Parts: structure tokens; sequence; C-alpha cells
């Protein structure tokens, strides 16, 4: 599918949240991984906007309550992923063409996303 | 806790021989999981200090089953079929309809606070396809459209899930095609 | 795999908040020895991100 | 042609015969029965002596009965009146404690200078050589300094602050006799060939 | 039927399922009154424990929660007492889709169940016995507490049990919901209260079981029908079936089929027999067929498999194996491919993550195989793939896991292949009609 | 005592002692990963197969560490259908394993690393290059969390070999590390912070891959640049 474009551009939304949150709540940002693809390009045309593949949201002690990884550029079945540790929770939203980004059928949107946080922040963070 | 609950513990303390101890995490982890609908890391910092291991030993321990929720959920936490038999029988299209009528993602709780979705894998009431466990409380077996709505519409009026009525039957052993 | 050990470099740890580096690790410290080396292309072929890449020049001295 | 009443011979004299399945053939002489040996290749339509390798045995993982050993190369030079191309090595071992060997100097003329070198460079002395003197290396290093207890030798590569990398311990490949950086070697590792 | 013969027996009676269904059925002096407790009256004080062997080796009923050695001979193997107290574990975890046999035998008739473990207990010297009833079953649960509240008031548990001086007792242990701990190994773990995983198999239960002392371990089917064994005979049980499968069982169905339930038949029944005599015959009609467990090879809908006779010996060498005699039946207005996908999309669930080859290879590889496929971004490639994981893994685990989830899998490629190939070369998701009732 | 076989050399090997051991000392060779010296079998990388016949071979292949010898017992290990499964294991393994060598810390020296390149690489003399059969998503979570001042743990390296876990248990007897979730999740994990015992450090050579590495050491040099000098202790009476 063509979905690699408007999964990517949702990708950086996803971000977005992220940093917000975390100077908002006074808990970390932390990069966690960066695209192979990216390192070990070597001369090739690229479309990703970011770098990043992975990246979480910490307690502020290094365990981390939140990941989010997006599919790399090359790898079938693309996806983006969340899941909160230690409470196996792991959620896939994808991208639909006549929707937008979804986490299956329910709309994945900011207010959504915020309370999803703060529901795994007062479980898991000990922040 | 189980600071005021010293018969509870000493119960089940009895049922297992005296270096058996560890033992008693399966028993002790349910009852604060019932009690509070939720465990928080305290808990299992206590539930360890009685067994006599480390809390990380408990940690592991409590995060392999299934039962369990380490994150709030709502007064009724639907555990809703969905291997084989069930998902034959159409299993899927209820978890559509549940999951688009409350709203919410896994991991999220109704804005009431009365109801988590969550799936499970096979609990043996195959017969019956679909069919969901509300808690430890029994199984509501089938579930057909009308039988969904019906028990939504209920509880969101606070009956309870035996008191709400329900279409048809749903046999004993052996059941007959409605 | 430089054949002469012409290439000195000392890693570091990548700051994470402003890099000069994608990855994580960088080089703090990276010499070169033009009297010793031989010129190859191993080392080329080697950095396995394509990052030295060897020049157009021979004015030197 | 030539090479077939050698095998027949070896092997009806009780000398072994070693073969790799790589188009090359030893034929292993020992010391005392070397020099007649040698002289029959002669006879037997051998021309030409190409290689003389000296080799030392002193850290190789299987066992060897001598420490030290020469192998020569006879050819039959093909496209002369009796050439043939009939080509095969002959080794010889040499103990650690004496190292004497025959001189093939009056058996062919390409032994003068080679013998000499192998002398300088392993520590075999040639009985009845017309000449010995060291050659390649100067009279002023002791020890025949190809042996393999005799440090190559290195010196600091040297940058600028003040660094500098020992050449010695860069070096990141292993020795087959080592033991290598993780716990043990097996697989692949003690030897590949890959299939045809 | 006629002498040590299967087929459906016109002499027959129900036995186990005397009562179930009515109530009253967990009332211990409702139960007294129909004959409980009596053959254990009798069993203790008289027969020796040798003959509570013997009767059950000459009655033949090999193992009761799918496969399993003679429950006969898996008693031999105990040390009979060199200071250790022995211990019955009774795994009355039934996860295996499509099983839920041994549930009722809890809510209806508990009192058997006890009675039975005081006869097996008497056998393999044991004083203590464990009850592992399932993670989500709380009316089985309490059902059982009651009954053993009643029991251990009147001294039909407890010390001095008809004057022998064995004093045996039966605890409760809520589960938690891991089908892992279904196998016997898991489970000892899961009682110890340390996660569940298998452990080495060169020792068995017999001589290292629950914090190192012998256990044996039965499934609820099988404890439950040692009491009529002991009571009416070996020659009574003979009847039935071909030699060495012996006793009726309670093969049970579901999925689409007008009646679905436990219909507790003689053995050597047919499919036909259960199918359509019993079963009241079909709904849709019927694309395979996964003769009980979840954990067997799918057969198709054939007459020449319909006239299988269902036996763990004809089974056997019909190349599938026979789990619990839950048969699920499958339909045509859904795909073979969504019933495998959706099978081991449950296995990867189930996978406990310890061996490579179920970790990685079933619950990464595999899963991800399948939706690629049944979500049609697909390759005929992927059918050459998928087929060539299979003796990797099928070969090779720590633990018969594994072997279960591929075996499905497996035989859906050597009959049925035509379906996967199919989706793949056309490059087309699954249809997915409707199904909600 | 007790006759082994390894392939083509006979053995001699006192009794009592797994099947690992006898290959090894034969000259012959097989991975590892989940054991240890030391520490105990239980097999769980499914590494170590070979095949077994005591003759008659048998239709199940044993994992070497966790079966013990038998008297006139043949045991291969280079075999065809043996060195179809070693290859099938070393591929499942890096099946999930994020990309990362050359900033690995754990650089030439990395077990997983070695196995791969000694028995690895799956079916076909090559005439067309074959590498992976992987092409969905990798696993993806946490990594470079330190777990004390003296121990990084980059989680999702890890290949889940019990080694550390197992140690733990039986060695300093303190309980301090297991795993978390179930299935592919799987994870090891603490809820003890600054990780006590007076023998943490040990994990750091004992883990196989580059999961459990020395914070103090960690980028200074590549693992095989440095000299290695062995000498002894002298900061205790030991
Ligand atoms: N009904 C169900 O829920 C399921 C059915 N199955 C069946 O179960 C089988 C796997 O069960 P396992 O217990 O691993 O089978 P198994 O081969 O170990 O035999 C079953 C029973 O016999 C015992 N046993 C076997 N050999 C013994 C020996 N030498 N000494 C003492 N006891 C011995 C085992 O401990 C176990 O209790 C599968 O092959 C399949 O047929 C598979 C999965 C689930
Ligand atoms: C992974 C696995 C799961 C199992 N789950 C169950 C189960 O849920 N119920 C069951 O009765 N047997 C199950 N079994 C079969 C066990 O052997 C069974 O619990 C035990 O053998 C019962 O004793 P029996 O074999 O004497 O009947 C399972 C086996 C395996 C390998
Ligand atoms: S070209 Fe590079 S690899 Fe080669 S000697 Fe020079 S510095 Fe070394
Ligand atoms: S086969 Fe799977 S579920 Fe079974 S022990 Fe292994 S990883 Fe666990
Ligand atoms: S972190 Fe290391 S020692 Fe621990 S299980 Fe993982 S690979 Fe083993
Ligand atoms: S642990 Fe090993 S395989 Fe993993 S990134 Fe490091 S060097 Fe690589
Ligand atoms: S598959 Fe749903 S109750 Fe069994
Ligand atoms: S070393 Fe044998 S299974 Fe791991």
């Amino acid at each position: 599918a063509s979905s690699e474009r408007e999964l990517y551009e949702a990708w950086v939304e996803l971000l977005s949240w992220m940093r917000e949150y975390a100077q908002a709540k006074g808990v970390r940002f932390e990069k966690e991984a960066d695209f192979p693809d990216f390192i070990y390009r070597m001369e090739r045309p690229y479309d990703l906007p970011t770098t990043i593949m992975t990246a979480s949201l910490s307690d502020g002690l290094g365990e981390p309550f939140l990941l989010a990884d997006v599919s790399p550029r090359h790898a079938k079945l693309k996806r983006i992923g969340l899941r909160l540790p230690r409470a196996h929770i792991h959620l896939h939203a994808h991208y639909e063409p006549g929707k937008g980004l979804v986490t299956g059928k329910i709309p994945l949107t900011k207010e959504r996303f915020f309370a999803l946080a703060d529901r795994a922040r007062e479980a898991l963070a000990f922040a | 806790f189980f600071d005021d609950k010293q018969d509870f513990l000493e119960e089940t303390f009895a049922k297992y021989p005296p270096e058996g101890r560890r033992a008693a995490i399966m028993p002790l982890l349910r009852r604060v999981q019932q009690e509070e609908g939720w465990i928080r890391p305290e808990r299992i910092e206590e539930i360890a200090r009685l067994v006599g291991t480390t809390p990380t030993e408990v940690m592991g321990v409590a995060s392999f089953y299934s039962y369990y929720q380490f994150v709030p959920t709502g007064k009724y936490h639907l555990q809703v079929c969905a291997t084989l038999s069930c998902k034959l029988a159409g299993a899927e299209e209820l978890w559509d309809y549940l999951t688009e009528t409350l709203g919410i993602g896994p991991g999220e709780v109704t804005p009431d606070g009365l109801f988590s979705v969550q799936k499970v894998e096979c609990l043996g009431s195959c017969h019956t396809a679909p069919v969901i466990q509300v808690n430890d409380e029994p199984y509501v077996e089938c579930v057909t459209r009308a039988r969904l709505e019906a028990l939504l519409a209920g509880l969101r009026a606070g009956k309870r899930l035996e008191e709400i009525e329900l279409p048809g039957k749903c046999g004993h052993h052996v059941h007959e095609v409605e | 795999a430089c054949p002469a050990y012409a290439i000195y470099v000392e890693p570091a740890e990548n700051d994470p908040e402003n890099p000069v580096s994608a990855g994580e690790r960088y080089a703090k410290v990276y010499e070169i020895n033009m009297l010793r080396c031989i010129f190859c292309g191993l080392c080329e072929e080697a950095c396995p991100t394509g990052a030295i890449v060897l020049g157009y020049d021979f004015e030197m001295a | 042609m030539r090479l077939e009443r050698v095998l027949e011979e070896a092997r009806a004299k009780g000398y072994p015969i070693e073969d790799n399945g790589l188009g090359n053939l030893w034929v292993v002489l020992p010391r005392e029965r070397f020099k007649e040996e040698m002289a029959h290749y002669k006879a037997m339509g051998f021309n030409f002596l190409a290689d003389i390798v000296g080799l030392d045995y002193l850290t190789y993982p299987d066992p060897r009965p001598e420490r030290f050993a020469v192998v020569y190369e006879l050819v039959s030079l093909p496209g002369w009146k009796d050439g043939d191309g009939s080509r095969f090595f002959v080794r010889v071992y040499v103990p650690e404690e004496d190292p004497r060997l025959p001189t093939v100097t009056d058996l062919w003329g390409s032994a003068n200078f080679l013998e000499r070198e192998v002398y300088d460079l392993f520590g075999i002395v040639f009985e009845g050589h017309p000449d010995l003197r060291k050659i390649l290396t100067p009279e002023d290093l002791e020890g025949h300094p190809l042996r393999k207890d005799y440090p190559l030798g290195e010196t600091p590569t040297l940058f600028r602050e003040g660094r500098y990398i020992i050449p010695a311990e860069f070096r990141a490949a292993l020795t087959g006799k080592d033991p290598g950086l993780t716990f043990y070697k097996g697989g692949s590792r003690k030897g590949y060939r890959s299939l045809w | 039927t006629g002498p040590i013969l299967s087929g459906l027996d016109p002499r027959f009676e129900r036995t186990l399922y005397a009562h179930v269904g009515k109530e009253g059925s967990w009332t211990l002096d409702y139960y007294l009154r129909h004959g409980g407790y009596e053959t254990a009256k009798r069993v203790l004080k008289e027969k020796t424990p040798d003959e509570v062997i013997e009767e059950v080796k000459r009655s033949g009923l090999r193992g009761r929660g799918g496969a399993g050695f003679p429950t006969g001979l898996k008693w031999s193997f105990m040390p009979k007492d060199d200071g250790k107290q022995h211990y019955l574990i009774c795994n009355a975890d039934e996860s295996e889709p499509g099983s839920f046999k041994d549930r009722y035998i809890l809510e209806d008739v508990p009192h058997l169940l006890i009675e039975g473990m005081i006869l097996a207990g008497y056998a393999i010297r044991a004083t203590v016995g464990y009850i592992y009833v399932r993670g989500e079953y709380r009316r089985a649960a309490d059902r059982l507490e009651q009954a053993i509240k009643e029991a251990r008031a009147r001294g039909y548990l407890g010390k001095n049990l008809f004057g022998t001086d064995f004093s045996f007792d039966l605890h409760v242990h809520r589960g938690a919901g891991a089908y892992i701990c279904g196998e016997e190994t898991a489970l000892m773990n899961s009682l110890e209260g340390l996660r569940a995983n298998p452990r080495l198999k060169p020792p068995f239960p017999a001589q290292s079981g629950l914090w190192g002392k012998p256990t044996t371990i039965n499934n609820v089917e099988t404890l439950a029908s040692v009491v009529p064994i002991m009571e009416r005979g070996a020659d009574w049980f003979a009847q039935m079936g071909t030699e060495q499968s012996k006793g009726m069982k309670l093969y049970q169905i579901s999925g689409p089929v007008k009646r679905p339930g436990v219909y507790e038949l003689p053995m050597g029944t047919t499919f036909r027999e259960l199918i359509y005599e019993w079963a009241g015959g079909p709904l849709e009609p019927i694309q395979a067929i996964i003769p009980g467990g979840s954990s067997t090879p799918p057969l198709p809908f054939t007459e020449e498999v319909l006239d299988t006779p269902m036996s763990y010996e004809h089974l056997q060498a019909k190349g599938s194996m026979l789990g619990t005699g839950g048969v699920i039946l499958i339909p045509e207005r859904v795909s073979m491919v969504d019933a495998m996908w959706n099978l081991t999309r449950f296995y990867a669930h189930e996978s406990c993550g310890k061996c490579t080859p179920c970790r990685e290879g079933v619950a990464g590889f595999m899963v991800n195989l399948f939706a690629k496929i049944g979500t049609g971004q697909g390759e005929e490639k992927d059918v050459e793939n998928l087929e060539a994981l299979l003796p990797l893994i099928e070969g090779r685990s720590f633990c018969p896991l594994a072997d279960a989830a591929v075996w499905p899998v497996k035989g859906s490629l050597r009959h049925f292949k035509d379906q996967y190939l199919a989706l793949a070369r056309e490059k087309r998701p699954v249809p997915r009609p409707s199904l909600w009732r | 005592m007790v006759r082994v076989k390894v392939n083509d050399r006979i053995v001699e090997v006192p009794p009592g002692t797994s099947v690992m051991d006898a290959v090894f000392h034969a000259g012959y060779d097989v991975p590892l990963f989940c054991s240890e010296k030391h520490l105990s079998p239980i097999g769980a990388c499914r590494m170590c197969l070979v095949r077994i016949g005591l003759i008659q071979w048998q239709p199940k292949l044993a994992a070497s560490c966790v079966t013990a010898v038998a008297d006139g017992m043949v045991v291969d290990t280079l075999s065809d259908v043996v060195r179809e499964a070693q290859a099938g294991m070393v591929e499942f393994t890096l099946l999930n394993h994020p990309l990362d060598c050359p900033t690995c810390d754990k650089g030439g020296a990395c077990e997983l690393q070695d196995r791969t390149v000694e028995y690895g690489l799956y079916e076909k003399p090559l005439e067309l290059p074959v590498y992976t059969r992987f092409e969905f998503t990798r696993r993806h979570v946490d990594k470079h969390h330190p777990l004390s001042p003296f121990v990084i743990l980059d989680r999702e390296r890890c290949i889940h070999c019990k080694r550390c876990v197992r140690y733990f248990e039986e060695v300093p007897g303190d309980e301090v590390l297991d795993f978390i979730e179930r299935g592919v999740h799987t994870f090891i994990g603490t809820m003890d912070f600054g990780l006590p015992s007076g023998f943490s450090g040990n994990i750091t050579d004992i883990c196989p891959v580059g999961a459990l590495l020395d914070l103090t050491a960690r980028f200074r040099a590549r693992n095989w640049e440095m000299e290695e000098t062995p000498t002894t202790c002298a900061l205790c009476p030991v």
C-alpha cells in the first residue's frame, strides 16, 4: 500500500504529543533507537521526516512507562505500536484510508492519547 | 493490604507446608486483585515481604498469567471469548459492537468507570458460544445481538448481570440451536 | 581493517540532546597517520556506513 | 608418466605418500635414505629443481614428527626432449636437536643459492655445501630469524596527543592455536571448505 | 455392544452423569442417598493396596487428558513410601479449546471426584491431594469448597478414615488462567507458586514432583472413572471398546451443529453416531472436523473420515490423534485459513517464551505469516516459506506445546493445500461473512 | 568406563557426565547458549542438538546438555539432519535482535555473533545468495537503561538465555532478577533499584550476548583492541 507516506506523517504527529506531555507532566522524553536504514544508509534517497524509530516517556529514573515504535521503512505489515510495560498492553495503531490513524476502528487523537498516558503514568510510574 | 485480615493469611498459610511458602502467591495475589479491582506496586511489596522472597520474584510470578490487571479497570471487567469455537460463531462481530458502543480501547476505562474491555482466550463454554465472563462471577452464556444490548443497557442502569433479563436459554451441558 | 595501524579512533558517548552522529556513539578523536599510510580502500570498504571515503588529493607534503 | 615408478616404489619401500586432493603430492623420505633416492630422481628424468622451502612446525596444532622439515619440488620440464610435466614434492623430516641434511648441489645447480638461503633463515646446517654464509640477513643479527620463536618486532605507531598504538594488540585476527576471545572456537572457524 | 466389543451398547446405562442437569446434586446427603462413599467404605478396610492397582490395571483405562501411560501403569512407578508423603494432583485445568467435559464433574457431581481421590490416594500411599481447578471457573470452585466443608465436617475426609492410618485431605487451589499450566510439570510449578514453565522430563512426576516429593497427576475424568471401576468391576468394564481402550468417554462437540454438548457414549462409537444420531445432524455442510482437543490435525469432511471409529487406536492410525473428544466442526462459511489463523494466533498467546523454537518461531514468525497471507499482501513465495519452516519446529522443543502448534498447520498443507495457494496466488484476503446469531 | 563415540573418534569419559562434555572432549564441536560452567543445564536455548544412537538412531534429537551419557552410545555432530537443525536455531535466534553490532559494546566477542559465523546460514553450493527470511517488523522495546551505577541493560538485545537469572538464584542466593511478561513480549527487569548484591557484577561476563554490560567501562575502546593482562587481585586476602 501507499500507506507508507500516510503512516509517517502520523508518526511525526505522535511524537509531537509526546514532547508536550514530557515538559507538561514533569517526565522526560528519551530517544531509544534510530532507524538502521538511516545510519547504514550510504547513498540512498530519503523519505522519512524524522530519524527516530522508537522513543519513550520515562519516570525519570530510567525505567520507561510508555513505548512507541513505528515499523521501519522496508518491512511488510507495517504498523505503529504502543505498549505499556509490566501490564501487557500491546496496541496496534494502523492507518486506514478513509478515516485516519485508528486503533483498529477507534480514531486515535490527542485526547485519547493523553488519557492513555495518564492511566499508564499513574499505575506504573513512581514519579 | 492484609494487615487486618490475618485470619485469611492464616488460612492460606495452613494449606501448604512451612517450606512451600512461595505457593501462597497465587491465592494472595488474587485476593488483592478482587478487592481493589487492581494491584498496585506497594501491594506486591507486601505480598513479597510476607511470603519470604524478594519483590522481584513476586513481580515475575504475578505478571505471568492473564487474569490480573496492573492498571485501573471498570466495574465490569469484560473478558470476551475470542478463540476458535467462539470465533466460528461470530465472536468477531460482538467484539466490534461492544467496543464501538463503549468507545474505548483496551487498557482504557469507559468514562463512567464501569466498563473495561479486554480480550481473553478460550473459556470452555464452547457449546454456548460466544460467551464472556464478567469478573469472577459466572459466564454470561451466549451473546445474541439482543442479549448483548440488553446486558449493556441494563448494566448501565445498575442491575446485576443475572437480574438483567436475557432472551432464550443457554443449556446446562447440552443445548439446542435457538 | 587497516594494515599499518594508521587510524586512531577514540570513541565517545553521544550527548543525547545535541547530536553530531546519527547513532549514539561518536568519534571524539579521529587521527590518521599519513606517513604510515599505504593507500588501500580496505578502510573505506570496511566502514559500514560509508563514512570514510578516500579523496582526491595528492598535493601534500 | 615418470611419476608412477616413484609412487609404486614409495609404496614398496615403506615411504609414506601424503596427498592433498589439490593436485600436489608429497613423498616422505627419511634423512639417511635421502641422497641415494635423490640420485635416482635425477636419473629418472626429473631435470629441474624448482623450490626449497624450510618449514617450522613449532606451533602447528596437530602433532608433527620433528620440528623442522624442508621440502623440495622436483619437476620434469615439459616441452623439452624428455619433458613430461611429472612434478611432485619431496618432504624430509629433520630433528630440532641435530640440524643436518644432505646437499643437492651435485644433482642440480639451482641448489647452490637456495640451500644457502634456508640456512640463513631457518637453522639448518647443510652437509657438504661448497659454501655456507649468511646472505639476506646481515652478520649482525644473531639467530636465523624466520623461526617461530623470535619476535616479529614492532614499533609504536605514533600520533599527535601522545597516543600510540602498539601494533601487536590491535591485531584482531587470531591464530588457530589460540583460544579465541570467547570461551571456545568450534564449527567453521576450525576451517571451512565451501562445497564444490 | 457384543462381547468385549465397540459400538453403542444396547444394554448401556449412563453412570457418571446420572443426576447431572438436575439439582440437589451437590448436597452431600443427596449423593449419600445414591450410594455416596459406599465404594470407599468397602475398599479401605477390606481390599489391599495391590488390588486397587490391579483392578484398574485390568480395566485398562489409558490416560485421560489426551493420551497417557495406562492409568494402571502410571501408578506402578511410585516408590511406595520411603519417608516421602505422596501427593495426588488432579489436573482440573481444562484449557484446550473445545474441551469442557471436566467442568460438569465439579459443578454437578463433586462428591464423586472426592471419593475417587480417596480411592486413588489409598492406592499410591498419599495423605494430601491438591485439586487445581481452572482460573476462570468460580462457580466450580465455590461448589467444590462447599462439598469439602460438608465432607470435612462429618468425617468423610479427615483423620482415621474408616479404621486405616490414612488421613487424606484435599485443597482447592485457584489457578489464574494460563494454558501452559495444563501440562503436568507446569502444574507443579503453579502449585509451588513459581512461574509456569515446564521442567526436564528425564525424571517423571512419579519420582519427583511437588516440592520434590512423588506426585501422580490424573485428569478429572480418569479420577472420577475410578469409582465405577472399583464398584462394578473390570469385568463390567471390559464389554466395551477394542482391547486396552475401554470405558465410556465423554465425547463433546462444539461449533455449528444442531445440538452442541456432552454425550456420555460407550467407546468405539463412530463419528457418524456422534454427529448424526446423537448430535442431531449438522447445520451447514461441514468442511473439516478437529477431532478432540485442538492439538490434533484436522481431518476432512468425508465418508471414510465419518465412518472412522473414534478411539485412541484407530484415530492414532488415521494420521491425527484424539485430544479430549472435544470435536470442533468447521463450516464452509469460513475458509480453513481463518480457522488455523485464529488457532495459531491462540498458540502465540499461550507461548511461554522459554523455548527458542516456539518463542521466536511460532509466536514470532508464524503469526506474522498467517496475518500476511490472510490480509492478502501475499506472495506465492510465502507458502513455500511457511511449509519449509515446519520441520525445524516439529522435532525440537523443550515442551510438547510446540508440536501441537505445528500439527494443524502441518496437516492443512498435506490435504487442504489448495485453499492457501488460492488466497495467495490471486492476492485477496479471506471472505468473512456474518456469523453472529 | 563408558564407551562413547563421537563421529569417527572413540572416547572414554567417566559416567554421569553429560553428552555435551563428551562432544567437546572428542574435539568435535557444537554450539551452546544456555549452559555455562558451574551453572546448571536446563535446555532452553535449544541449540545443542546432536543425534543419538545407542545402535539405532532415534527419531528425536537430544539436546546435549540435558541428556546424560549411556554406555556404548554413539553421538553425531556432523550429520546432514543435524547441520540443518543448527542452521535453523541460529536463524530463529537472530530473528529479533536489533541490528546494532557496530555500536554494541560487546564487539568482537559477542557469543551470538561467534555462533552465527560458525554454524549459520540457511539451506542452499550457492549460485544466488541467501540471507534473511524475516521481513516483518522486529521486536522493539527499551534499550540502554542503567539498572545501577555499574550495570547498563539494553533489554532488546537479549536472546533469553537463562544464565543470569539462573546464576542469581543459585549463587549469591539473592534474588533480584527475573523475566516479566510471557510469550514473545518477555523481558528481564527488576523491582529492586541499585541492584543490591555483593556479586551483581558477574552478570557482565556471563550474559552471552551484550545485554548486561559494565557501565563503568562502556565506550572507551572497542572490545578487541584492549591488551589483556592476566594477573591476581590484591585487594583482599583471597
Ligand atoms: N487434552 C488436552 O488438554 C491436551 C491434549 N494433549 C495430549 O497430551 C499429550 C502431551 O501430554 P504429556 O503429559 O506431555 O504426555 P506424556 O507422553 O508425558 O504422557 C502423558 C502422561 O504420562 C506420563 N508419563 C509418560 N511417560 C512416563 C514414564 N515413563 N513414567 C511416568 N510417567 C510417564 C506423563 O508424566 C503424563 O502424566 C499430547 O501428545 C496430546 O496427545 C496435548 C495438549 C493438550
Ligand atoms: C502444553 C500442554 C497443555 C496441556 N493442557 C492440558 C489441559 O489443559 N488439560 C488436560 O487435561 N491435559 C492437558 N495436557 C495433558 C497433560 O498430560 C495432562 O494434564 C495430564 O497428563 C493428565 O494426566 P493423565 O495424562 O494421566 O490423564 C496438556 C499437555 C501439554 C503438553
Ligand atoms: S587508506 Fe586507510 S586503511 Fe589504508 S593505511 Fe590508510 S588509513 Fe589505513
Ligand atoms: S513450547 Fe512454548 S509454551 Fe511450551 S515451554 Fe516452550 S516457549 Fe513455552
Ligand atoms: S540479559 Fe543476558 S544473562 Fe540475562 S537472560 Fe538476557 S542474555 Fe541472559
Ligand atoms: S549483543 Fe551482539 S548481536 Fe546484539 S547488537 Fe551486540 S554485538 Fe550485536
Ligand atoms: S472457543 Fe470460546 S468458550 Fe471455547
Ligand atoms: S546449551 Fe543446550 S539447550 Fe542450551
